[PDB]
């Protein structure tokens, strides 16, 4: 799986692409975590969460 | 008027006093299965003054972060919202529970029904309007069943179906007035006008407006929209036939129509009742369900073109090209626990080249 | 059985005929624009081998004819090629075959070519393994939806019907009726005092022994589709374990998985991330315990998310061993699991048929080429 895959931050993965792949990678990332693969959360309104592999990778 | 700040107390996947914003004019929402999005949805139908009846609530008791279990982490729960707008009001508006107990506040003070629905239709929007309410399967819902329900709920909607129950009991009686009476006749046509003047009034008005939207949504010129009345001095009494013709097809009836497009004729739907005092925001849920990818993008490119004058648009997609292009993408995501909750994180796609 | 290929003339959209790339063994996709025709193959499919679509008064079927690019055509044809592999015909015929032709009036069929009526071809479709009564796996659109938002009794009828019995719980309640207000005969007679009240407990008894075996055949299905269900939904779901429970009496479903600290909840009180997921493991539940010729699905994948394509498409990749599957998808992570991919075109008002290959399918549907 593509979300597999990106175990080998985030802004740095979906920089140089457009809205397209990098949108997809960011969900694929939000998705990961539904059975707490990674760890990340986000307090302030806007910026960067920052998440590692983390229970499961 | 632009949201900026919303705060949760205690729903469903909800556990925390997390407060979400900013907000921007098309914001784009994705996540997984079950990640509590509906919810946001359903928090933001709440705290409008939802008839709290059929939300997988029994009175106000399974409305709570699990709750339909027999684990409430507690008896109150809330919301509140920020609403912005010209004049100057930053006002907030808040809906709470306690118990089998609702309460309604206004900048935080004691509200009650009729003063929410007097300071509610100030904002523009009917108590019984619930126009752009989507769902996660709205689109796939109204199609189906027959025109007469459709008619019930597009009078309902002008404050003219709440008497269309007694209206009904008085023409099969007047027969026996007409056998034999003229001082009833007389004022007879008074609840008939009551009935044209405020029904067909916005009856004309969208059947004028889905032309356009459907153009707007496809720009196909053979591609029409058309609303036939039938029996048009009595119509509601009947059903109301509905034709969107696809660009490579004619004029057909509601019977032998492609389920494949019955999607953006709902939708165009939503946009005509959105014609009739509009709402200054939008939500949505799973605009990919099931139109493909052909319309998908001219869709997306119609509501992110369209909502750039007075109103705002919440969206929640799933194809590619959507996000291709889009301007937000926020996100909300699970964690385990004592039970499922749900956590907040904000993107937006305009950093996103 | 074992689906070769089918021709289609001037049926909804199709005014030319459709000899393509005879159908695989296990599972083929289709792919197209919306609107391009892959649902009208299904109707045609269920109209070739049922008549739902062909017991209508003679003035909607006129409209099951193909009018696009020019004047209504006064006759079309239906026809389905298999391969009796496995000797599931009872007619020692080698490739089995079955068509219809509709015209103004005339709807008659034709077995291998051979001419055959109404009755004489539902008695071989009902020696053929085919439910008629209740269209089990020819599931349309909308059906994933249609049986989540609705209670415990929409599901009530459609399990106890795709049992069947509907003459039962057709005449039992009216043999119940007339035992209700007739309590009063019984009464008077009872102030006035006579074989009557023996016959009452006559009543019972028959009444308890017509109804011994009908619930019992219920069982003899039900908990067939209830210990697959779980077994089958635990297949889906690692941590998967909903099931079903019964109580005439109602009866229950409910689904746990992966959760462990209080996700027990009815799906009916449940949002939509769960309700493609126990519609799609029933139908499979009826797969394994009730197989069937073949197994025909619509839109199946148009509520979740990529995440169960995963899932759904690693179970189904061997489960095909099972039967042929046949579906209609617009991405490619369940198209990546067909053993040979088709597609519909649409030119000049009339669908167009062609056998897509996976270079070209897995381009095409993932980059947005639309136009117009
Ligand atoms: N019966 C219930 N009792 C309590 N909470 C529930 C119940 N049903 C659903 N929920 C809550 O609602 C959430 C549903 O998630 P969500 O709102 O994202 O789904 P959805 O958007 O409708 O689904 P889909 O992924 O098909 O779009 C569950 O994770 C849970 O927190
Ligand atoms: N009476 C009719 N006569 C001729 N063509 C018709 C008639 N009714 C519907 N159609 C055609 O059937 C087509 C439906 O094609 P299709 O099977 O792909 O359905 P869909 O659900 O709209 O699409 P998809 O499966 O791609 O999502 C429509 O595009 C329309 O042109």
């Amino acid at each position: 799986k593509r979300t597999q895959q990106m175990l080998h931050s985030l802004l740095e993965l979906c920089r140089n692409t457009n809205r397209k792949q990098a949108a997809a990678k960011f969900y694929s990332f939000l998705v990961l975590k539904k059975q707490q693969a990674i760890e990340l959360t986000q307090e302030e309104p806007y910026s960067d969460i920052i998440a590692t592999p983390g229970p499961r990778f | 008027g632009f949201l900026k700040l919303i705060e949760i107390e205690n729903f469903k996947s909800y556990k925390g006093r997390q407060i979400i914003g900013p907000f921007q004019r098309f914001t784009a929402i994705i996540g997984p299965n079950g990640s509590g999005k509906s919810n946001l949805m359903d928090a933001i139908s709440f705290v409008l003054g939802e008839k709290t009846s059929n939300l997988r609530v029994k009175t106000l008791r399974d409305l709570i972060h699990g709750a339909p279990v027999g684990k409430p982490a507690a008896n109150r729960a809330f919301v509140s919202m920020v609403y912005s707008e010209e004049g100057a009001e930053d006002r907030t508006f808040a809906r709470v529970i306690v118990g089998g107990s609702s309460e309604y506040k206004i900048n935080n003070k004691v509200v009650q029904l009729h003063e929410y629905s007097e300071e509610l239709e100030k904002l523009g929007i009917l108590i019984k309007a619930r126009n752009f309410l989507v769902f996660q399967g709205a689109v796939e819902s109204i199609a189906m069943k027959n025109p007469k329900e459709r008619t019930a709920l597009f009078e309902e909607i002008s404050r003219s179906g709440e008497l269309a129950q007694e209206y009904d009991k008085r023409k099969k009686e007047m027969v026996k007035a007409e056998e034999d009476a003229k001082k009833a006749k007389q004022a007879f046509e008074q609840i008939k006008k009551e009935r044209f003047d405020r029904f067909n009034a916005c009856f004309e008005s969208v059947a004028t407006n889905i032309d356009e939207i459907y153009k707007a949504l496809s720009r196909n010129s053979s591609a029409q929209a058309f609303l036939g009345p039938e029996n048009p001095e009595e119509p509601y009494l009947d059903g109301i036939n509905y034709n969107c013709v696809a660009p490579g097809k004619r004029f057909r009836p509601m019977d032998n129509l492609s389920g494949g497009e019955k999607t953006v004729a709902a939708l165009a739907l939503l946009f005509a009742i959105h014609s009739y005092k509009p709402a200054p925001f939008f939500v949505l849920d799973q605009i990919d369900a099931a139109l493909d990818n052909t319309n998908i993008g001219k869709v997306a490119n119609y509501i992110k073109e369209q909502s750039t004058c007075n109103f705002q648009a919440i969206v929640i997609s799933l194809k590619e090209e959507f996000y291709t292009k889009a301007e937000s993408l926020i996100g909300v995501y699970p964690e385990q626990g004592d039970c499922v909750i749900s956590k907040v994180l904000t993107f937006d796609l305009t950093k996103y080249p | 059985m074992y689906i070769k290929q089918v021709i289609i003339q001037g049926f909804r959209s199709y005014r030319d005929q459709t000899i393509v790339d005879p159908f695989s063994s296990k599972h083929n996709v289709i792919v197209g624009r919306n609107g391009s025709g892959k649902s009208n193959f299904f109707y045609a499919i269920q109209f070739v081998l049922s008549d739902e679509f062909s017991h209508l008064r003679p003035e909607q079927r006129l409209a099951l004819l193909h009018e696009g690019t020019g004047p209504r055509v006064i006759s079309a044809f239906v026809e389905i090629i298999f391969d009796n592999s496995d000797n599931r015909l009872p007619i020692d015929k080698e490739e089995v075959s079955l068509r219809r032709v509709i015209g103004a009036k005339k709807d008659q069929y034709f077995l291998d070519k051979k001419m055959v009526t109404k009755n004489d071809v539902m008695n071989l479709l009902e020696s053929a393994g085919f439910s008629r009564s209740n269209p089990y796996y020819i599931v349309k659109q909308g059906k994933i939806n249609q049986m989540a938002t609705a209670p415990d009794s929409q599901r009530l009828k459609l399990l106890r019907e795709v049992a069947g019995t509907r003459v039962y719980d057709e005449r039992k309640e009216e043999s119940i009726s007339l035992m209700k207000e007739t309590e009063g005969k019984r009464e008077k007679i009872n102030e006035l005092l006579e074989e009557l009240d023996r016959g009452y407990k006559s009543i019972m008894e028959l009444m308890n022994v017509l109804e011994l075996r009908k619930y019992e055949a219920i069982q003899l299905t039900f908990k067939q589709v209830s210990k697959n269900f779980s077994e089958v939904f635990q297949k889906l779901v690692p941590g998967g374990k909903a099931t079903l429970v019964m109580k005439f009496t109602g009866v229950g479903i409910r689904v746990s998985f992966t959760g462990k600290q209080g996700e027990m909840r009815e799906m009916q009180q449940l949002s939509g991330g769960q309700k493609s997921l126990v519609a799609l493991a029933l139908i499979f539940a009826i797969q394994k315990c009730d197989p069937a010729p073949f197994y025909l699905f619509d839109q199946i994948d148009q509520a979740l998310d990529a995440q169960h394509r995963k899932a759904v498409s690693d179970m189904i990749m061997e489960l095909a061993v099972h039967a042929q599957f046949i579906t209609t998808t617009f991405r490619p992570e369940l198209l990546e699991s067909a053993d040979k991919f088709y597609g519909v075109k649409f030119r000049n008002k009339v669908s167009h048929i062609d056998v897509i290959t996976a270079e070209m399918a897995k381009d095409f549907v993932e980059d947005d080429t639309t136009h117009g």
